[PDB]
């Protein structure tokens, strides 16, 4: 509620809580944080610009096709990755706004 | 009498290069596939009869 630009709103309330009796060694209390945020897509983009800089020239690739691999396999691969960056772009700034479907239906007006 | 010899010629073949192909990987690939197609996934049908 104090950092709402850090959470998605079309997915209500974002967290599952669990409360265990048993902290780790030597310690009063703790917790793990795990999460997925729209930030993460930089990993996939990073890998992809760095892969493309090899593959556009087939550099290092001979070690790969040396074990019987086909260049199209990495084409199907990279396109699966750029579809993933496209998916976090579908969900990046996606609108929590309302939507509806409406009757095209009128009245005898007198007001 | 003509006195003997006094004539050699040089052991010489000039050097050149032929059929040395410029086979560098600098433009070694051209192939592409798009990062998936455009789709809508955010909306309900609202099909209440």
């Amino acid at each position: 509620n104090k950092n709402s630009s850090y959470f998605v709103e079309w997915i209500p309330n974002n967290v599952k809580t669990a409360v265990c009796d048993i902290p780790p060694r030597g310690l009063k209390m703790s917790a793990t944080f795990i999460g997925n945020s729209t930030a993460i897509q930089e990993l996939f983009k990073r890998i992809s610009e760095q892969f493309t800089a090899m593959f556009r020239r087939k550099a290092f690739l001979h070690w790969y096709t040396g074990e019987g691999m086909d260049e199209m396999e990495f084409t199907e691969a990279e396109s699966n990755m750029n579809d993933l960056v496209s998916e976090y772009q579908q969900y990046q700034d996606a609108t929590a706004d309302e939507q509806g479907e409406f009757e095209e239906e009128g009245e005898e007006d007198e007001a | 009498h003509v006195p003997g010899g006094g004539s050699v010629q040089i052991v010489y073949k000039p050097v050149d290069l032929s059929k040395v192909t410029s086979k560098c990987g600098s433009l070694g690939n051209i192939h592409h596939k798009p990062g998936g197609g455009q789709v809508e996934v955010k909306s309900e049908k609202l099909d209440f009869k």
